[PDB]
Formats: structure tokens, C-alpha cells, sequence
């Protein structure tokens, strides 16, 4: 395929596309119901690192989700399979962009020394099983 | 949508309440088609006239740099170089789309200018310098403001602004755009509208 | 065509066209239905940047019209596409017609530095959809 | 028109009150033909004769610079400039058609003059000295008054006046004029107003 | 449009439109219902606010309407969208203009005083739901 | 027409005002052929005046260079180099048949006559310094100017004038021309007017 | 046919054809409707190529036409199916002409460098299809 | 489309995935159809016409080879070095189809040509000196360039670019075209359109 | 067959071929589902081979896809059965090819001796089976 495509041609398939999405997200519903348990995974392993590490060094209520943006930006990283080589290039760009959006630094050397206890998180829940 | 009561950080009641819900995601989504396909509509418009804007001012700007006698081996721009700095325009289309202050939006463009310029550039003969005085440039063709410094201090491409960044010039309507056939097959204006 | 043209000519044309002028004018009511928000646009876009300005620089109720006739005409130049090189020469040239009609000047070198912010309003609203 | 009471500044307001009075605008179109027709027949023999009379004048004070012994390439004026010269004198021909005052009339001429001179002499070999010395020269036949001083002090071209301007000496009469046809087919002087 | 404009024309304007303007006054009827509510908005917001102040601080029953002269013309000024900037001089210019109507400054210092509790009040009614 | 209010450059628009303009451009069509052709009939005279003009003017030129001892193989002017004059000669009618200035015809038609010498003499054996020559000739004959001054100073041939051109000598009339047995077969002149 | 016609034979036909030819035209206004949309593509890729130009190299406003012009003589002469053989001769015609109108040619050579991206735009827009 | 969120590379997902999805393709190609067939209509005229520009521009600078006096056994160029040739300039109209710059469109060109004259030039009589000076003659043919410098400096041949190459000179059209039973069996313009 | 054909035949053929077309890709459907998953053996052999390389040799996130793309294309010539007298030949012809797209070569030179571990991939599954 190409990439150059006018603004009519995209607006015509997303228009005419909808009966068809729509009983396709239906059977993507049976679909989702066993693999939506990387939810519960993905949450479980950044909870059980995050929170004594937030609950115990002194950040408040609502800066809790800033600290998760840089974890979950780092965990993202991690889990489309790419190993140290890469992270310890990544880890001072996510330091100066998350030092940018006003955090302090003195929290940033100890939180980018905390995170490498943060791993990969999905997996598959379906078996072909031909039987 | 959240519950909006408390946190309550457990994660089987996060997959026990999705898989409550599943039985009801079905047909909210056949019934919220019926604006989904119109926001679109008068969505994707902002998108594609910003990718087209960027190809033109980045390919004015490149030719002006070769008629200064370069070599067309020496400044590549050829597939993912592009496609990184269609990142960064891209997120300064989001974070003008929202209704954000002129330094937020340096300061958000930046960061991901940071993240974009850190991942692809290593290993492909192209330095973080004169890229960030490619984005330098094109902002100079369309606000005329050159907003980021930037430096190699470290192993990746840190970039920080110098100055705040105006909003995209294209405004995103609330229309609700007919065909012409349905213009020229009415009787009245009301029909249309009706 | 050439250009000219007696004044008997085109008193002929208007006279005898009438009916269907008329006859025409009936079916751009029709066009007009789904064109005209391009008013809504262009208030929308005007009175966002102005009615601050205007409302905290201390302006008073009735002189409010002539700095809309300043933005108006910009906004003009504007949506027919013209870029910055024609509007670095088009402002001062605003600049001086509307101080010749009786403004003060240390409005207008603040007002001249704040439409930057207006930009161009009318885009179009029927598709074609062969289908 | 004019709802006349307050501003209320509302763009969805505006927008529903024009899809409200298209379902009348059809008809008063229809019935305001029969004073439109009239009032164009005695409207338009103004902006006829103060074109007919820009062109005479114009090729009087060409061609007397021509006997000086100057080149027809030294001063061009083919179509657009003299399409400049044609905006400043209809906006004259606006100012005059109210009832305003002479340098009302003046400095309106001059603002059209300032926006007119400053678009569409750039990049075209012509001066905006000289411009204003014609412009001055062209006022000199028709009224005698020479109002405008010029100056390219910034980047565009700037008119200001000296003088207050008159208005022009053509007047837009109220008649009501007839057919030659008319006026012999009938009987009576009444038949003809009746 | 022009200005300049003879009387006839204008009177050949409204004689003819007769027929229109009643047929448009006619469909002004459906548009007037639901949008006149804003009547029972604008009676609410200042007859909560000058009640208890014209009722306790002892004015008569025929200056009533005076005050509420002095204070609809504020909320008139208020609900164009015009905020304190313009306000700071509107408020002693319609104290000026009150007190040369006869009314006493000892309660004019404390009635500009009160008014600045006074707010917008019109809003729109009519959404446009294409569906 | 046009709308005369911005230019809004969209082709959508175009093609779709085009498009819902062709239901009534049938029926102006038929309404614009009662004075369509009395115009036509009182335009067409000056065409085929100036046409024959140039026919018998260029015929008596070319029979006095014969008689200074020329051969007829020396000179060709057959089919498409006549047909170039009448291009030059024609836009000369249309630029006359304007109200311009004496000037303002001169460049006009020297610009028509570079691009017409410019195509149709590259490949047959006509220079364009006998052409232009030939031209000069023509209106030595016609007004006596003479105005053309001519090159082939690069690949192409170059005309600009030296001397302001009269206008054309005929007058397009405003008749109103009815036929011999209307006015024979009639019993008063008001049946022939109304 | 010859040439040679006298005044009154042209006359002659275009009064006695007054009815064939309306009618003529009322087809060809089914006929114009599919072939209008050449409009659509001149301007397409004439504004597309000119609009950046024009509005970046600092024309100002009403130029831009005698401009277009120039540009536009030059498409007709390409889709003409004319190649640069003789382009290059009607570059430095074009530029001599549009030179003795009034332009300056600081602004033409490079404005004749430039064009040579225009190209041609109509195609056809009506298939036989026998079946 | 894909899942637009992460990577997560795992190829069972993507079989998966695949065999859910297979149940709703079907419908979905279908439902394509409608726009699918216009828009071959009007794209695959490009092809053709640069396919047979390429056939016309070769045999034109092949019978010009042929009248220096060379021998047709000297240049074969028979059915797969023309189509490789076809390859080269297919590969330039999709480069050019898209709105790409002129040097990007150059050095992925120059990527084409490397692939192509490396794989089919091996072992069949014709050097890679002489093919691409070939190729530089038909773009000297088509817009006047003449961009690419190779060498055999391996096993291989490579091809890298000298200066930045235009696109093609064919524009794609946005058209509907409709048959001429269509238009002579209707009744009015809207029941062509409608 | 010949070659050489008019534009109208191929637009002829592919628009009268429509009903046809989608009812063999109705069976083309229960085809693909067997065969779909040399998509899964494609994947399974270069990511294996591919992800620690680019993984630990340093490179970023959004580059991977351009040495995909070499990848890529070495595995399909690969696997439409040329052994390593043509792949002699193709690896300098791709190393040239992809440091004309703004590679490095102290990348190219060891992730060109690295691609002899990539093979071919597509088998076949369906057996024919008369009984």
C-alpha cells in the first residue's frame, strides 16, 4: 500500500466500515473476556513495587499519578521486549522529560535508581489446542 | 466513568468489574456510533492538513538547503527521520487542540521532542544538532518563533524550550457536513436540516 | 470577455435576468443551511481572543466596533490563505489607517503585537459521497 | 435588522436565528425586486461615468508625460495598477455618495489609499512616490486640490493628507425613467405615470 | 451597504415588507417560548439581590422603579460581556447620571457599593442534536 | 457573476456551486438570446472590417515590394503567417475596442505580437526582423506610427514599442438595424419602433 | 469550406440558429456536469504549486492575479500537449511579455525557474461502455 | 487497522487474531467494494500512461543509437532489461504518487535502481555503464536531469544520485466518470449526479 | 496472451469481474485459515533471531522497522529459493541500499555478516489425502 491517501478516501472507509466494526468489536467482547486479565497482572507487579517505595519516601495524594506516568511510560518500554541496551538511554530521557513537567531532581536520581525492579507484564490466555 | 469514590487499589475488582460490564460494552457501542461517525468527520480533517503541512514546509526547506550547494547524500529525511518529526508535530497538534496556555504546550512538545529525539537517532548518521535545527526551522516557516535548545550532554538528545509556542493555526469545526444530493433531492431547507 | 461595456448593457442584463435570479436565489437558501455556521466559526473564533483583551485593557462599549473592523479586516486577509510575509507589511499598513481614523497609538502597538492569535476561520461543508 | 436590544455575544444563537429566517428570506427576496430594479437603474450611471471619467483623465496625464519626452516602458500602468488606482477612486466615489464632510471624505480616501498602495506595489518596478504624484495629479484635473503626502517610511507605503478632499461632482438622481415605446403608445400623460 | 439613504426608501422598506415581517413575526412565536424564559432568569437574579436592600435600608414604593433603573442598565452592561476594566468607570458614570435625576448620594455610595453582587443572565435555550 | 466577498481558495466549492448553478444557467441562456443577438449584429462589422483591412492593406504592400523586383518564392505570407498578422491585428481591435490609452495599446499589442512572433516563425524562412518590418509597414499604411522596435536577441523573437498607438478607425455602432420589408410593409414609424 | 464570407451570410446564421443552439445547450448542460471537474483539478495543482510560493516570497494582494496570468497561460500551453522543446522558447517570451507589463524581473527569473512543476490537468470523463 | 497500542511481540497473537478476524473480512471486502472499483478508475490510468511513455521514450533514444550507426545485435534490450528499465521508473511513479520531496523521491529511486540493475544484469551481455547512461538519457527525455551516477566499484552495481528528480508530470484525477448511455438517456443533470 | 492493451479493457475486465471476485474471496477465506500461519513461523524465525541483536547492540525503538525492512527483504529473497551465489551479491546491493536511507555503516558491516541465521520460512499445509 502507499502512504498518500486524500482526506475523502479515509472519511469513506471510516463511514461506510461501521456495520462491520461494530459486529466485530461483538465478537471481540468473547475475545476480550480471557485476555483481559494483563489488567490484573499489569497492576498487580506495579502496585506491589510502587507503593512502599511512594508510601514511604513522603510524595502526597495526587502527584501518585505523575510518579505512575513515568512507571508506566518505563513499563510500556519494557514490555514491547527491549532489554537494558536501550533503557539506559531511556532512562535519562524520561529524567529530563519528567524533570521538565516539574518534579525535582532530588526525588528523580533515587526513583530512576528504584526502577529496575519494574519487568514485563503480558503474556497470552489462549491455547490453540486442536483437539 | 471510574467509580470517583476512592482509589481502592486491588486488581481483581479492576478484571471482576470488566468482566461485569462486558455485557453491556456490546451496545454502548452500537449505540454511541451515531456521533462517533460524525466527530470523525470533522476530526481527521486537523490531522491530515497538519501531516500535509509538514511535507510541504520540509520539503521548501529542504530544497533550500540543497540550492545552498549540499549533497543530497549528506541530509537523508527519507522514511523514519520524517516519521519522528511527524511525532513531534503530531503531539503539538494534540496539545493545541486542547485549550492549553503557549508555555505548556513548549514545554509538552519538548518532552517529546526528547523522547523522539533520544530513541531514533542513534546509529543512523544523522546528529541530534542539526535536527533540532531542521524543527527549528520549520517553526520559523509556520509561527516564526524557533523555541528549542537543545544539547547532546548525555548518551541521548535532551531538547528544552527557550521561549513559549503558539497553537496550530487550523481550527477544528463543529460541523455536521451533507451531500450535495441530499441538497439538490430536498424541497426545503428544513428537510436538510430535519 | 472584454471590459467595455455601456452603461444601456448592464441595466439590460439586471433588468431581464430577474426571474431567474430569483429562481436561483430560491435554491441557495438550500446551500446556505449547511454553509452558514462558517458564521458560528468565525464568531467563535473572534470573540475567544478578543473579549479579554478588549474587556481587561480597559476599552469602552461603542469603540469596541472599530477594533472589531481592525481584527475583521485581518481575519479577512487571513482566511484568503495569505502567510506572514504579506502580513509583516499589512499590519503596519492597518496600523496607520486605523490611527488616521482616530485611535491612540499606545493601544495599537500593544493591539498590532496581539493578533498574532487570530488565524484563519471558513472551511467547507458538503461532501460529495457519489454513493 | 438587528435584534437592537443587546450584543449577547453567542455564536449559536446567530447561526439558529439564520436557520430560522431562511424559510422568509426566500419571499422578501421575491418582493423586494420591484424597488431593487429602480434603485440599481439610477445607482449604477454613477460608478459608469466615475470609471469612464478615471480612464480620459488617466490617458491625458499619460500622455502628456509622454510629450515630455519619457519611454511607454518607463510608466506601464496596464491592468492592475490601474485596478489600484480604480480602488481608491470608487472608495472616493463611496465616501462622496453619503453625506459626509470634506476631510471625512479625505481621510477615508487616504486609509483606502495607505491599504491599496501598500498591497500592490510591491514587486512591480513602480515607485510609491510617483503613484502618489499621479494619484495628485488626477485630483488636480477633476478638482483642483492635490490633497495627499506620501511617504515609504517603513516597509509599505503610507497616504496621508494635507488638504480637505470634496466629494464628486456627479449626482445619483431619483427618477424613474421610461421607455421611448411608452411614452408614444400611450394616450395620456397619466398613462404614463398611472 | 452605504449609510446614506433617502426617507423614502426607507419607508418604501417597511410599507412593502408588511406580509414578511408578519409571517416571519408568526414563526418568532415558536421561537419566543422556550427562549423567554430568560425573563424569569433576569427578574430572579435581581429581585433576590435588591429586595432585601431596598426593603431594609428604606426606600419608598414609587423610587423602587428608579433603583431598578440604576441596576437593570448595570446587568444590561453586564450581560454584553463587559467586565470590571469598563466597570470601574460605568459605576460613576451612572452615579453621576442618578444623582442628576434627583436621588441623594448618601444612599448612592452604598447602593454602588451593593452592586457588584449583580451578574450575566442570559443564557441560550435551542440545541441543534442533528440526530 | 462571482461572490465578490473573499476569494476562499477551495476547488470543492467550484465544481459544486458549479454543479448547483447548471439547474438555472439553461434557462438564463434563453432568456440573454433577445439581446445576445442584436449585440452580435453590431459587433460582428468590426471584425470583418478590420479583417478586410488587413487583407487589402497587406496585399498592396506586398504588390509594391514586388514592383521593386522581388521574386514571389522571397516572400511567402500563405496561410499561417497571414494568420499571425491577423493575431497581432485583432488583439490590436480588441485593445482599441476598450477605452484604453494610446500607450496602454501600444505594449498591449506589442506583448501579443512577442508571443505571436515568438511561436510561428521558428522553422519557416521568415526572420523576424522582416516580419516586424512587414508590421511597421502595415501601420505606416493604417494611423502612420511606425511603433515597433524588434530583436532576435535571444532564441526567441522580442517586439517593445518606441511611439504611443492610436486606436482603431471604426466605431462600433449601437443600431438597432431592422429590415426593408418592416419598414416598407409598416403604416406609421411607431409601428416600426414598438 | 472557403474563408472568404461577406457580413451579412455570418449574421445570417448566427440569427437562424438562435433556436437550434438553445437547445443545443440545454444538453450540454448534461454534458458539463460530469466534465466540470477539470475546474477542480487546474485549480487543485495550480494553487497547490503557486499559494506557497506567492505567499512566502512576499507578493502582496492584488499582484497575485497578473501573476496567475502568467502561470496559467503557461498551463494552457502545456496541456496543449506542448513539451519543453518549446518551452523553452515561450519561457523567455512569457517573460519578456509579463516584463513589459510592469513586473519587475528580480522577481521573474526566479519566478520562471520556477515553473516548471506545473504540469497538465485535464483528463476525459465520460467511458463509451457498450454495455 | 492494528492494535495501535504496544508491540508485543508474540506470534500466536497474530495467528489468533488472524482466525477471529476471518469471520468478518468476508462482509468486509464486500462492503469495499463500492469505492473500491472507482478508484481503480481513476488510478490505473497512470500506470498505463507512464508504461506506455516509457515504451515511446525508449524506442525514440534507441533509433537515435541506431541512426549513429551502431548494429541491432549491439543493444538488445528485448523483454527483461525493459523490464527492468519498467521497474525503475514504476518504482518512480509510486515515489512520486505519494507527496513526497524531490530528493527523497531521487534517493529512493537510486535504492530501486541499485536492487534492479544489481539482480538482472548478471551474466547477459550488457554492462551497468551503459544502462544507466541509458536511464540518464530517458530522464533527460521526460523533465531534463539527468540524475544518477553509478559504478561497478563491487560485484554489483551501484547507483547514487547527483541531483534531486521531480516527480511525474501526470496528476491523478478525483473523478467519477460516467458512461454516455448515462448521459443521453437522462432527463436532467441531477439525475446524473442524483 | 499478447501485452499490449488498452486502458479500457483492463478497467472493462476488473469492473465486470466484481461478483466473481468477492465469491472467491468468500472461499479464499476458509483457504487462508490453514495457511495463515506462516505468518506465525515468519515472526517466531526473525524476531528469534532478530531482538537480541538489535536489542543488545543499542538501537532505538522506532529504527528497528528500517533494519526490519532489511530483514525483511533478505528473507524474502530468501525464501523464494536462492542459496548464496545471488546472496553474494544482494547483501552489497541491500548494505548500499539501506546507507543510502541514512543508515550508519559501523551498524551495516556487522548486522550484514550478522543476516546468514535468517532462512526460509513459508511450508505448505494441505495435504491432498484421496481417501
Amino acid at each position: 500500500r502507499r502512504t498518500g491517501i486524500t482526506t475523502e478516501d479515509a472519511i469513506t472507509k471510516y463511514s461506510v466500515k461501521a456495520k462491520t466494526e461494530q459486529t466485530a468489536y461483538k465478537n471481540a467482547t468473547k475475545d476480550m473476556v480471557v485476555q483481559a486479565q494483563n489488567i490484573m497482572n499489569f497492576y498487580s507487579v506495579v502496585n506491589q513495587a510502587l507503593i512502599p517505595w511512594l508510601n514511604a519516601h513522603g510524595v502526597g495524594g495526587n502527584l501518585r499519578i505523575l510518579y505512575r506516568q513515568l512507571a508506566n511510560e518505563y513499563v510500556k518500554v519494557l514490555n514491547t521486549k527491549q532489554s537494558g541496551e536501550v533503557i539506559k538511554r531511556l532512562k535519562i530521557a524520561l529524567r529530563h522529560k519528567y524533570w521538565l513537567r516539574g518534579l525535582d531532581e532530588a526525588m528523580l536520581d533515587e526513583f530512576m535508581d528504584y526502577i529496575d525492579s519494574l519487568k514485563s507484564t503480558t503474556t497470552n490466555y489462549i491455547i490453540f489446542n486442536m483437539q | 466513568m471510574a467509580r470517583k469514590r476512592t482509589s481502592k487499589n486491588d486488581p481483581l475488582r479492576m478484571y471482576l468489574n470488566y468482566v461485569r460490564k462486558l455485557q453491556t460494552m456490546g451496545d454502548a457501542y452500537d449505540e454511541s456510533a451515531k456521533y462517533r461517525i460524525a466527530n470523525f468527520e470533522n476530526g481527521f480533517k486537523s490531522l491530515h492538513m497538519v501531516e500535509n503541512e509538514f511535507k510541504q514546509y520540509l520539503a521548501n526547506v529542504i530544497d533550500e538547503a540543497i540550492k545552498s550547494g549540499a549533497s543530497p547524500q549528506d541530509l537523508p529525511y527519507v522514511n523514519e527521520i520524517k516519521l519522528a518529526l511527524m511525532k513531534i508535530f503530531t503531539s503539538w497538534l494534540k496539545y493545541s487542540n486542547e485549550k492549553l496556555g503557549a508555555n505548556e504546550i513548549a514545554i509538552n512538545v519538548a518532552g517529546t521532542a526528547t523522547m523522539t529525539l533520544t530513541e531514533n537517532l542513534y546509529g543512523t548518521r544523522v546528529s541530534c544538532e542539526e535536527a533540532v535545527s531542521l524543527i527549528n526551522s520549520i517553526f520559523a516557516v509556520w509561527v516564526g518563533v524557533e523555541p528549542f535548545e537543545a544539547e547532546e550532554r548525555e548518551g541521548a538528545c535532551l531538547v528544552t524550550p527557550r521561549s513559549p509556542l503558539p497553537p496550530v493555526p487550523i481550527s477544528s469545526p463543529t460541523g455536521f457536513s451533507a451531500p450535495i444530493q441530499e441538497v439538490l433531492q430536498a424541497k426545503s431547507p428544513e428537510e436538510i436540516i430535519g
